[PDB]
């Protein structure tokens, strides 16, 4: 079945956002679709079901106006607003077919999750599409790296003399700060007789800024 | 009028007042009860008659004042996928009685260990979903079942069947009923004047 | 009742184990309790559904059984490609929505200790025309995580604006950490050398770098 997801932008707190998860491929008057959050540092959280041919929904005691659940049926897509995005709402929202129709109370305790498809990806932050301001950085077996700074959100990627040289290059976790920006530090091995006589250049390309950037890392003169 | 449509029925012969002389006789209360069942337990239903879905759930006695009228029609009784909605009482505590209920979402224990929020082996639920798919056979298929009871001698009554009525007519007596008043007479137009409760 | 799962599992291969995943009263043994794994990176799967038979497509590995308010996963064999994260599910009608465990990671009871290696990148001198300020340096070469990063002036310890992070599982089983520090050109300008210190098995190693370079 088509149960591909939507994209969707990172929003600051104060506003709300759409997800929404394909439902086409299958018929929309006799399968129900659940949501699942997959949260890190917890379990994972259940907030109602919907009927997709009428109006029937039951809440649980975790959330009561941030999550408010829709349905069509001439377009066949489902469509959920989630408001005021925060730490305990920054989780994977998982798209989940179930069959059986379930309008009542004694229902799910048969149901089970046939099919998760495409789990949407929702985070949130006062930090916009802002762009970087990164400036070359100068070194001091060795170790050459280039920095990025000031740039929101993630992912960014890096490249080694456009992308031609490979040293087994890691990505790094960051550190959430106050006003809210990432930080990732590429580090690659070089020789210690190797660090301006052969050119080391560092590509940077922001996907949500739409920028590039292509400074050399040289040290201080 | 309306009962005799929508979708032809599983079983109209009746075991009481017949279902054509619902005109003739006026009731007093009228008493409806909708669910569906599966087309293997439609002959479980019956007066005296009972087996494992009839025992557990609602049951019709010997005497009823009434009857069953059930009909085959799957426009949103069927789902090819699940159907958990609809459940049936397959272990229950005692028999049940006529004209009772009884709705429990906690397991049922079938020996000395008292499961109240236990279970096990010798522990099970009182419920189970029904297996109301297409691709089953012809005695799976769920099946919209009414059973209407009449109470009678016991109060005014206030549902009475419908009474047809003719055209008018003018200066040639005829056998009028108007009413109940029953008589023989011209109709003629009256030069009186009544008063709206006369 | 919540749902009481341990947050780490020790499953040793070659022999069976068993784990647990516990309710309350009137939480487990009411409903049915269901077993659910996701892959990193993916969406989730059905392990085994009402404790009672395995589903098509899955190994008969893990047995699912219900005993009172503790729900046992019971296993056969311990593989390599069998390390999925594992999850409880189940139902409860005090609550009219489904609850779920912590989570239980297994992990195979491995890498050889070696020397950490700490390179600092002091910031460039166009930094300072922007009135910015900050110094990151890699901490690599360890196995396991959990280590400690530090900064140093060499004449007091600073604990102001430090950023430190969980080092993550790199491709090649180990394990890298990354440190920042983001200060003024009052404080970056105000001492002549820069260090940054972490610990390894009681043993430390400082590298001087002076902002001038």
């Amino acid at each position: 079945v088509q149960l591909v997801q939507s994209g969707a932008e990172v929003k600051k707190p104060g506003a709300s956002v759409k997800v929404s998860c394909k439902a086409s491929g299958y018929i929309f008057s006799d399968y129900n679709i659940h949501w699942v959050r997959q949260a890190p540092g917890q379990g994972l959280e259940w907030m109602g079901w919907i009927s997709p041919d009428s109006d029937d929904t039951n809440y649980a005691q975790s959330f009561q106006g941030r999550v408010t659940m829709t349905r069509d049926t001439s377009i066949t897509t489902v469509y959920m607003e989630l408001s005021s995005l925060r730490s305990d709402d920054t989780a994977v929202y998982f798209c989940a077919r179930s069959v059986g129709y379930c309008s009542l109370n004694s229902c799910q305790r048969w149901m089970w999750f046939d099919t998760w498809g495409q789990g949407a990806l929702v985070t949130v932050s006062s930090a916009s599409t802002k762009g970087p301001s990164v400036f070359p950085l100068a070194p001091s077996t060795a170790a050459l790296g280039c920095l990025v700074k000031d740039y929101f959100p993630e992912p960014v990627t890096v490249s080694w003399n456009s992308g031609a040289l490979t040293s087994g290059v890691h990505t790094f976790p960051a550190v959430l700060q106050s006003s809210g920006l990432y930080s990732l530090s590429s580090v690659v091995t070089v020789p210690s007789s190797s660090l301006g006589t052969q050119t080391y250049i560092c590509n940077v390309n922001h996907k949500p800024s739409n920028t590039k950037v292509d400074k050399k890392v040289e040290p201080k003169s | 009028s309306v009962l005799y449509n929508f979708a032809p029925f599983f079983a109209f012969k009746c075991y009481g007042v017949s279902p054509t002389k619902l005109n003739d006789l006026c009731f007093t209360n009228v008493y409806a009860d909708s669910f569906v069942i599966r087309g293997n337990e439609v002959s479980q239903i019956a007066p005296g008659q009972t087996g494992n879905i009839a025992d557990y759930n609602y049951k019709l006695p010997d005497d009823f004042t009434g009857c069953v009228i059930a009909w085959n029609s799957n426009k949103l009784d069927s789902k090819v996928g699940g159907n958990y909605n609809y459940r049936y009482r397959l272990f229950r505590k005692s028999n049940l009685k006529p004209f009772e209920r009884d709705i429990s979402t906690e397991i049922y224990q079938a020996g000395n260990k008292p499961c109240n929020g236990v279970a096990g082996v010798n522990c099970y639920f009182p419920l189970q979903s029904y297996g109301f798919r297409p691709t089953y056979g012809v005695g799976h298929q769920p099946y919209r079942v009414v059973v209407l009871s009449f109470e009678l001698l016991h109060a005014p009554a206030t549902v009475c069947g419908p009474k047809k009525s003719t055209n008018l007519v003018k200066n040639k007596c005829v056998n009028f009923n108007f009413n109940g008043l029953t008589g023989t007479g011209v109709l003629t137009e009256s030069n009186k004047k009544f008063l709206p409760f006369q | 009742p919540v749902l009481t799962q341990p947050p780490s599992a020790s499953g040793p291969p070659g022999q069976s184990v068993s784990i647990s995943c516990s309710g309350s009263r009137s939480n487990i043994g009411t409903n049915f309790v269901y077993w659910y794994q996701q892959l990193p990176g993916a969406a989730p799967k059905l392990l085994i559904y009402k404790n009672d038979q395995r589903p098509s497509g899955v190994p008969e590995r893990f047995f699912g059984s219900k005993s009172g308010t503790s729900a046992s996963l019971a296993i056969s064999g311990l593989r390599s490609e069998d390390e999925v994260d594992y999850y409880c599910a189940a139902w409860d009608d005090s609550l009219s929505g489904h609850v779920f465990g912590a989570g239980t990671k297994v992990t195979v009871l491995g890498q050889p200790k070696a020397a950490p290696s700490v390179t600092l990148f002091p910031p460039s001198s166009e930094e300072l025309q922007a009135n910015k300020a900050t110094l990151v340096c890699l901490i690599s070469d360890f196995y396991p995580g959990a280590v400690t990063v530090a900064w140093k002036a060499d004449s007091s310890p600073v604990k102001a604006g430090v950023e430190t992070t969980t080092p993550s599982k790199q491709s090649n089983n180990k394990y890298a950490a990354s440190s920042y520090l983001s200060l003024t050109p009052e404080q970056w300008k105000s001492h002549r050398s820069y260090s940054c210190q972490v610990t390894h098995e009681g043993s430390t190693v400082e590298k001087t770098v002076a902002p001038t370079e």
